[PDB]
């Protein structure tokens, strides 16, 4: 028989023996402190939709970081090359 | 000195935690609940069993008629019937071969077995907790039992020690409960004189020695038509046994938190559910002035590969200089981390080996001797052991469930895409200012 223990833990009592609590530990593959390939893994054992959820905090972080910042960029440049490049005689 | 802390009720577990009044020397102050007694104010409603059908011999007017009379007995269904004629060994029972009835008086009475198979049906109305805390304060400890009801001191002998109302105020007895033999089941049983056939219940009374039982069993009886005398009394299959068939599983296998569940008194048990809020006024004899305590002028924190675990997984070594030589209380100043450990033989020089338990990735929690601190730092690995048999002794909090490289590698992630933002901030700002400048 399998049983899902949790980190609050579980008791089982077979028979008539005295009942026997276990506790789950917060022990899983990967490494909490390897290199992102092992730390991945190990959060989402250890909680998969904390780690869901902050995979996806950083892959939105990432896109404002990516597109929002690349808008600001392409923002100043369009509007400093318009000045130049509305000239056609300017020494920019 | 008056002192406050939450616990984590949890059975065995010995909290820790160090009172530091200001110009005495900080005291070892560990609350353990070394076990915890939910006994809810229980009322009897009533008590069944196996009802016995006994049918009382029957009465036959022969040529004449009878009067139906009334009963107290419980489900008395007294009918009558006429012409039956009746038979017994000596052949006929009567002198006339019609206008004779048979009176078929029928009881339903606890049974001789119930004495002891017996149920009865207890109301909850509220779930008061009381815990039997064990508390070890200085070098001197007690045991004393009080009632986390609230204001409710509880206290005993010096130790003026208060519980405070229970974070969550659950129970593990549904409104209606039903103890049979030890044995704890919750069932919504019908209200007293409410019994209905079959239903668990079907019969009830004040007392297993009460004269008042009542029943609706359903009892119903036919014709005396065979020839030899006989009532044909018929009824629901008591509802005790039905419901001793199918009650499932007690409630001491059903009820959270790991409850344990006993009897006389109704009272729940050891069971491990949210925080007890406490305050304790630990008596002034109990501290030393800090000058008169040993002191320890150099301290560092070197930890031996803490295994983070349910358990005291983690072995950690302090090493020091003091002042004196002496006994002296160590702690934790941090909730996430707690030491096996709390006071200390001190030696003029050395070290002492301290060991710990944590749920955090990492051992960046403070460690405190004698009013010292020092920052222990450290990843910590995690247990082989996928299971033990010992409740995990600390809570898992974020704010420390990030390991260092971790937390790290987030923060870099973050950082990069606020300082891209900032960047976008920084170009609109020199966008802006080049536009006027070269206007």
């Amino acid at each position: 028989r399998n049983f899902s223990v949790g980190r609050e833990g579980l008791e089982y009592v077979w028979g008539n023996h005295e009942p026997v609590r276990v506790w789950a530990q917060e022990s899983a593959p990967g490494d909490p402190h390897g290199w992102p390939h092992e730390i991945i893994i190990h959060y989402y054992h250890r909680h998969p939709v904390y780690t869901v959820i902050v995979l996806c905090g950083v892959a939105l972080a990432i896109l404002v970081g990516t597109a929002s910042s690349a808008a600001c960029i392409a923002k100043a440049r369009r509007d400093c090359l318009t000045p130049y490049a509305l000239a056609p005689n300017a020494t920019v | 000195f008056e002192h406050a802390t939450t616990v984590p009720n949890v059975p065995g577990i010995p909290y820790k935690a160090l009172v530091e009044r200001a110009g005495y020397a900080p005291l070892n102050l560990e609350i353990t609940v070394v076990s915890s007694e939910l006994t809810p104010s229980t009322n009897k409603e009533y008590v069944t069993c196996r009802f016995h059908t006994v049918i009382p011999s029957p009465q036959v007017k022969c040529c004449g008629s009878l009067e139906c009379k009334a009963s107290s007995k419980a489900d008395y269904t007294c009918r009558v019937f006429g012409g039956v004629y009746p038979f017994m060994w000596g052949g006929a029972q009567c002198f006339c071969d019609s206008e004779n009835t048979q009176l078929s008086e029928a009881y339903v009475e606890f049974a001789p077995d119930c004495t002891i198979d017996h149920a009865v049906a207890l109301k909850v109305h509220t779930a008061a907790l009381k815990v039997g805390l064990r508390i070890v304060y200085g070098n001197t400890t007690a045991h004393l039992d009080t009632f986390v009801n609230g204001v409710t001191p509880g206290s005993s002998r010096d130790l003026k020690v208060i519980a405070g109302p229970i974070s969550a105020a659950f129970s593990p007895f549904d409104h209606k409960v039903v103890i049979r033999k030890g044995l704890v089941y919750n069932y919504d049983f019908p209200e007293y004189g409410a019994m209905k056939p079959g239903a668990f219940g079907d019969i009830q009374a004040s007392s297993l020695d009460a004269t008042d039982i009542v029943a609706r069993t359903d009892i119903r009886l036919l014709k005396p038509s065979v020839k030899n005398i006989h009532v044909p009394y018929t009824q629901a299959v008591s509802g005790y046994e039905m419901w001793k068939n199918n009650s499932g599983r007690p409630l001491q296998e059903t009820a959270p938190f790991g409850c344990k569940i006993e009897v006389e008194p109704l009272r729940a048990s050891n069971c491990a559910y949210g925080h007890i809020p406490i305050s304790i006024d630990i008596p002034d004899a109990a501290f030393v002035r800090s000058s008169e305590s040993p002191t320890i002028l150099e301290v560092s924190c070197t930890v031996a590969d803490c295994i983070y675990s349910a358990d005291f997984g983690g072995s950690l070594t302090l090493q020091y200089k003091a002042d004196r030589e002496g006994h002296c209380p160590v702690h934790s100043h941090s909730t996430t981390a707690v030491l096996k450990e709390a006071t200390t033989h001190v030696t003029a020089v050395g070290s002492i080996t301290l060991h710990f338990s944590t749920s955090s990735p990492q051992a960046n929690f403070i460690v405190s001797l004698c009013g010292k601190k020092t920052t222990c730092n450290a990843e910590c690995k995690p247990p082989a052991d996928h299971i033990i048999g010992e409740p995990h002794k600390v809570d898992q909090e974020f704010q420390a469930a990030v390991s260092k490289t971790s937390w790290n590698w987030l923060l870099a992630l973050f950082g990069g895409a606020s300082s891209l933002i900032v960047v976008g901030l920084i170009v609109l700002v020199c966008s802006s200012m080049l536009i006027n400048t070269r206007r």
